[PDB]
């Protein structure tokens, strides 16, 4: 029992590490989505012309490319975290006996699953649609970060008890 | 920069030593060395009962 | 008993010292950043409310 | 969000309830609800009862 | 844990201090110049709109 | 007592069920060695009393 509790605390700290890396990656994605929201609100200006709209949209596309890059690049050593490999969670045995374990779940977050990979700003309806999808993406990232934070709190209590 | 900080934390959890635990183990083995030395020195004097019988 | 092979007072002192060090590191981070909520470990509902107010 | 964290905390309360053991015997699951006796003297009947509920 | 070989609080403090220094330098430049848009890093559509108004 | 009679000579760890099975068989092996050591200890105590009486 003593030896198993030692190894289980090691596994619990591994789980905290994974969750902390993924949660930190999602913050830059939130930041870039806020920037795109400002660009979209700026597109609704009856003094812009087609060249100004093209400049605004070029920066939107670069931001969506960086959201996708963060989505595919984040890793723990060589295993990817935000691409869908944890969509059905992985178990970490945090105790000495079989079945005493905690599940860590992360879903994919990139410009394709967030539905921000094809936004337009050249028409009034296109701007309205882009605003709604950016707001929805911000909401889903908030929900994912909430679940990862709950997992970290739980693992802290469990290590203390062990 | 964020990811570098988190990954260095993760690696430190695996590779680095804990001073609070390791100093305790060191002191325990020090005391055991002194006790075992005393006990072996006392053990090498057992064949001298024969000289008494002799 | 007077034993050499196991020391429980040391184990408990280690755990208290670790708890104190963790709390101090958290406080240092919060003073360096200027923010109360640096992650969702801190406050999860406030994070989303503040994202909306920021928008 | 608030309720998701409440549910995780209730899950950890349940885990501590089913996981706590002395070697392999469970302590907080109901096996000591009617206590167990430890004979603390030399004669029969001199004993103390330890009771833990689930 | 009490470790000597890696210090994470220092890493995070370094990053916060660098962010603050960058922001201060940007503000100093803007006050010295008198302009909000010194590059296209700042506002790209406003740059072109202002070039046309300048013409 | 060897890796064939203790059923630990073919353990796997590549799948969740394989890990569960390996855990159960290692625990069982520890139990059987404990039982053998218990019987040998009883035999030694008995032989000590018998030599004293002789």
């Amino acid at each position: 029992q003593v030896r198993g509790l030692e190894v289980g605390m090691r596994n619990a700290n591994d789980a905290i590490s994974i969750a902390q890396i993924a949660e930190g990656a999602m913050q830059e994605q939130t930041n870039m989505l806020q920037r795109m929201r400002d660009l979209t609100v700026q597109s609704e200006n009856g003094a812009n012309s087609s060249a100004d709209l093209s400049a605004l949209k070029a920066e939107m596309d670069q931001l969506a490319n960086e959201i996708d890059e963060i989505g595919k690049t984040t890793a723990f050593g060589t295993t990817k975290l935000l691409a869908g490999g944890f969509s059905a969670g992985k178990n970490f045995q945090v105790g000495a006996q079989d079945g005493e374990d905690i599940k860590v779940t992360v879903k994919a977050s990139n410009k394709s699953s967030l539905s921000v990979g094809s936004l337009g700003n050249t028409t009034s309806a296109a701007r309205a649609s882009s605003l709604k999808k950016i707001d929805a993406a911000i909401k889903t990232i908030d929900a994912q970060r909430a679940d990862l934070g709950a997992i970290q709190n739980r693992l802290a209590h469990n290590i203390s008890n062990s | 920069a964020n990811t570098q900080a988190n990954v260095a934390d993760a690696k430190s959890r695996i590779v680095d030593v804990d001073f609070a635990k390791e100093t305790s183990q060191m002191t325990k083995n020090q005391v055991l060395q002194q006790t075992g030395s005393a006990m072996l020195a006392q053990a090498n004097q057992l064949p001298q009962v024969a000289l008494s019988l002799l | 008993a007077i034993t050499v092979n196991t020391n429980v007072t040391s184990l408990k002192a280690q755990k208290n010292l670790n708890t104190s060090a963790s709390d101090l590191a958290t406080s240092m981070e919060r003073l360096s950043s200027g923010l109360r909520i640096n992650s969702a470990k801190d406050d999860a509902a406030g994070l989303a409310i503040s994202n909306r107010l920021n928008s």
